[PDB]
């Protein structure tokens, strides 16, 4: 009954992956559509969120075609595998990059000296490539498994080690943001309600993997897969929809369309 | 078409040179945080390489209700008050508090008894000066807590070199606006 | 003090006689005789082009008599001279003070004037055949803030103030030729007659009053409003004018009939008006509200002729060209969109 | 035309009581916010007490707390102030003042000079 | 301040001795001016986009 067990978890998990990334692409492409359309909403924060949403779109599409397709071509499987590893690397490094943007902006460089965007762009689109080229080319020469590289417990530092170290850096950055928020809500006149709403509101910048990581393994895998696959859905819905400026802009321009459209009616 | 192309070739350089000038000036403009004080006039200065363009309203008349709506881009409204100057200052702080445009703009207060029977009824949390100034301080807190706007909060201070005190307080304002911009606060 | 009070009682009985004269001319209304007319219907205007490049809120605009160029203020301290047809910033003037309330453009098409909260009316020059733009003269005669400037010519320019005094300036000397008093508030705005002989100015006192430029005296005072009057615009023939208010009402007054003709308001509207202006014929009253839209009113039937809701943030000054070809609305969102 | 006329006033004894009646004429009184302001002898104008648009929310100066009361009647289109155990220092010209904005919560009408929307002032004077 | 309100009287007197016409006289002229140039006002009647310079 063991291959029925791996059958149930594997096929249910696969359909969960398709519905998660597909619906995440649905909501997040609607979010990127309204952010790219509404230029008054467009700010320095919004450009970095725009690149981040682009990384979620590319990463989700590549993982979708990797799942749907897969042993036919070693060159195509290898190249496609490199593209997926690079897009994934860029995604994790760029949500790190949002982490140092927010932390630097609120508490380190609070007075908004400059955009400093070039350094951030170089960190996000320049630095992930070097672990992927070293891992893909170098590990390709070492030649464990060119198509999948599936079972390598060690020697995966070359790509994954910077990603996990980067997320740990994002973790104690998040701890710094929480301590400055609670020391600037105690003086309001400790608000566990607000630190709970924000402590669950924020971790989509990358904190889940650092924090929480046979029956227990199955349930833990279920919750983790549910989180990672619907992560882009989550960042689109709470980082897009609950924004007061965004809901104000879509209700206002929606109202303008209704009144102008009403004029169109007669 | 020689006149039309010469006109466009004029506007090519004129538009690119002027838009380039504005692009250069915009980075300088964002680098200034403006403060309004009430209580030749314009003064812009440097605190930790931070540019503050401050306006004094001493060249205006007593009527205030239509030049204060020009100040909804300011970062902080400074009140320099003293000792019936007090009760009309509480009138003024309430009047700018409940204003339909200025609900987002914060306020910093500075201070630099026979009208109040509540003065003797106060409990302290020169001691007569101490109970007086904390009575006034709590009294100003009564309008902010009574309204409950939530977007802007009154920032009292005292005297007995204010510019570092107002710079650090302004830093608190910038942090709260930037922080709540992520829908956190 | 008996003689003072009895003299005020005689002032009260003949101003009561003034009110009796107003009832004496009040035989009909505007709406009854304009009842038998066909309204314009739903009229649609869409943004033809948007003018981008201001860094902060636009407090003013003024057209040109050539109808081509338009001048816009801003909060940042840059009055930028625009071309409407080819959307190109023809000039850009750095101001001496940050806050400016108004701008004007010469009917000759040779000068621009900023009027700011710094109590100075400053005049800039365009026709400098040597080089760039300069200050011809700055004017200083109020103890209050400036509110609105208009030109008579290249030599004498009329300014209102928050110092309760419309004034008439001459550029050659830098002194007030005449000083208009009779108000008790911030004089908010003013519009000239089409023959430029006379001008009318609103106030704080809910009282828009006509002024004669040569005489320097309060000719007649129209009081029918409920709060401070924000902006007025003169009717194109030279016989009436419409006033914005703060109680969400537009009123057009007649200079000769001396009283209210119509009230433009709905109960669903509780927001103050910022600027009004007429079209070329005078049939349309373009009123810009704080509901982030400018309603279009028929002059004769008092219905929403159209609703124009392009802007993000509230409006500051809308204007109509002298030929009547396009309407441009400034706003508090750093973008002004010409309409047609 | 927004004209405010106020009856009442006159001479009161120390410890006396008196009523001041303000009539509002020329505007839709149901929309606005009312307040009374004093002119002390040889001093600037001082705010006293206000009411909401409904008449439910009332504020005061600390010195007038508990002794003076104000109420509006929209059908009678008027505002009243009543005194209870008046004080001889209070000899003042009382103005009946309107806040300038419709449907608002703030007022800017303690200005001594040139504020339009106020009455003429009953010379409330206290005997010896 | 007891003297300055006396000066208001003569400006009110000048506003008393003015010539008024009836509303039916005035508003019929405003109807005449609005009906006069409604052909030439390009806002209520739109101009075709070929010669409409703001297209």
């Amino acid at each position: 009954a063991f291959t029925p067990e791996k059958l149930k978890n594997a096929y249910v998990l696969y359909y969960l992956a398709i519905v998660g990334h597909s619906l995440s692409i649905f909501t997040l492409v609607i979010s990127l559509g309204i952010f790219v359309f509404f230029r008054s909403l467009g700010c320095q924060r919004v450009t970095l969120h725009k690149n981040m949403f682009l990384t979620y779109i590319l990463n989700s599409m590549i993982i979708i075609i990797h799942l749907v397709e897969v042993r036919r071509d070693p060159v195509s499987c290898k190249i496609l595998h490199f593209f997926h590893q690079y897009m994934m690397a860029c995604n994790y490094f760029w949500m790190l990059c949002e982490g140092i943007y927010l932390h630097t902006l609120i508490v380190v460089a609070v007075f908004t000296e400059k955009q400093r965007l070039r350094w951030y762009y170089l960190l996000g689109w320049g630095f992930p490539l070097v672990p992927t080229t070293i891992h893909a080319i170098t590990r390709a020469v070492y030649f464990n498994d060119n198509c999948w590289l599936s079972v390598e417990t060690h020697l995966l530092y070359i790509i994954h080690g910077p990603v996990m170290a980067a997320l740990v850096v994002n973790f104690f950055f998040l701890l710094n943001i929480v301590r400055v928020l609670v020391t600037k809500m105690r003086e309001t006149h400790m608000y566990l309600k607000a630190v709970k709403a924000t402590m669950i509101l924020v971790p989509l910048l990358g904190i889940q993997f650092v924090v929480f990581p046979k029956m227990l393994g199955k349930i833990y895998d279920y919750v983790m897969h549910s989180l990672i696959h619907f992560q882009g859905f989550f960042v689109a819905t709470i980082y897009c929809f609950c924004n007061n400026e965004v809901q104000t802009t879509v209700k206002r321009q929606w109202a303008q369309f209704k009144i102008q459209w009403n004029q169109r009616w007669g | 078409t020689e006149d039309q192309r010469n006109e466009e070739k004029a506007q090519r350089e004129a538009n690119k040179k002027i838009e380039k000038q504005l692009q250069k000036d915009k980075q300088v403009y964002r680098a200034t945080h403006r403060l309004l004080l009430l209580g030749i006039f314009e003064t812009k200065f440097q605190v930790d390489k931070v540019n503050f363009h401050m306006f004094d309203v001493g060249g205006q008349r007593d009527e205030r209700r239509k030049w204060i709506q020009c100040f909804n881009d300011v970062t902080a409204i400074i009140f320099v008050v003293a000792s019936n100057r007090l009760q009309e200052a509480l009138n003024l702080f309430k009047s700018i508090w409940n204003n339909r445009w200025l609900r987002t703009i914060s306020v910093i207060l500075f201070l630099n008894e026979d009208y109040f029977p509540e003065f003797a009824r106060y409990t302290t949390p020169d001691p007569r000066v101490t109970r007086a100034k904390y009575f006034i301080r709590d009294e100003f807190l009564r309008i902010s807590t009574a309204s409950g706007d939530g977007r802007h909060y009154c920032y009292p201070h005292f005297t007995c070199e204010n510019i570092r005190r107002v710079f650090n307080d302004c830093r608190d304002i910038i942090q709260r606006m930037h922080l709540r911009q992520y829908e956190l606060l | 003090q008996s003689e003072l009070d009895q003299l005020r009682q005689e002032a009260e009985q003949l101003k009561n006689q003034i009110r009796d004269a107003r009832k004496a001319c009040a035989d009909a209304t505007l709406s009854q005789i304009t009842n038998n007319i066909d309204p314009v219907g739903r009229i649609q205007m869409r943004t033809r082009r948007t003018l981008r490049g201001h860094l902060a809120k636009i407090y003013a605009m003024h057209w040109g008599t050539d109808s081509r160029l338009l001048v816009s203020a801003s909060q940042d301290g840059k009055l930028i001279i625009w071309d409407s047809y080819t959307t190109n910033k023809v000039h850009a003037i750095p101001l001496r003070s940050s806050w400016v309330m108004t701008c004007a453009y010469a009917p000759s098409g040779n000068y621009v004037a900023c009027g700011g909260l710094d109590n100075i009316c400053s005049i800039y020059n365009l026709k400098t055949r040597e080089g760039n733009v300069r200050v011809s003269r700055e004017l200083a005669g109020h103890t209050g803030y400036l509110s609105c400037c208009r030109f008579l010519d290249d030599n004498q320019i009329v300014t209102s103030s928050g110092d309760t005094t419309c004034a008439l300036w001459d550029i050659e000397t830098g002194q007030q030729t005449t000083t208009f008093t009779g108000h008790t508030g911030d004089v908010m705005s003013l519009s000239l007659a089409p023959d430029t002989r006379l001008f009318v100015s609103g106030a704080c006192d809910a009282s828009a009053k006509l002024w004669d430029v040569r005489e320097g005296m309060c000719r007649q005072t129209f009081t029918g409003h409920e709060s401070d009057i924000n902006a007025i615009c003169f009717f194109p023939n030279g016989n009436a004018f419409a006033t914005g208010s703060d109680d969400a009402t537009c009123r057009l007054f007649d200079l000769r009939a001396d009283q209210e003709l119509m009230t433009y308001s709905h109960d669903n509207i509780i927001c103050g008006i910022t600027s009004v202006s007429f079209s070329k014929s005078g049939r349309l009253l373009l009123a810009g509200y704080d509901d982030f839209n400018c309603n279009v009113w028929d002059a004769l039937k008092a219905d929403r002729a159209g609703v124009l809701a392009g802007h993000d943030n509230r409006v500051s000054c809308l204007g109509v060209t002298d030929d009547g070809m396009a309407v441009a609305t400034g706003s508090w969102d750093s973008f002004l969109k010409i309409w047609n | 035309q927004v004209q405010l006329q106020e009856s009442g006033g006159g001479l009161v004894q120390p410890g006396g009581s008196l009523r001041l009646s303000c009539a509002a004429s020329g505007f839709t009184f149901s929309n606005y916010k009312m307040n009374w302001v004093r002119q002390a002898p040889g001093k600037g104008l001082e705010w006293v007490s206000d009411i909401s648009q409904s008449g439910a929310s009332i504020s005061y100066t600390g010195s007038v707390k508990g002794r003076f009361t104000i109420s509006r009647d929209n059908a009678k289109n008027t505002l009243y102030l009543q005194m209870n155990s008046l004080k001889p220092e209070d000899t003042a010209v009382y103005y009946c003042a309107r806040c300038p904005a419709p449907f608002t919560r703030d007022c800017f009408d303690v200005t001594s000079t040139t504020y339009a929307y106020r009455g003429q002032g009953t010379q409330v004077t206290v005997s010896s | 301040s007891i003297a300055q309100a006396r000066k208001l009287v003569e400006q009110l007197k000048m506003e008393a001795n003015i010539d008024r016409i009836k509303v039916s006289k005035a508003a019929a002229d405003l109807m005449a001016y609005c009906e006069a140039h409604a052909k030439e006002d390009p806002l209520l009647t739109p101009v075709p986009a070929s010669e409409n310079p703001f297209r």
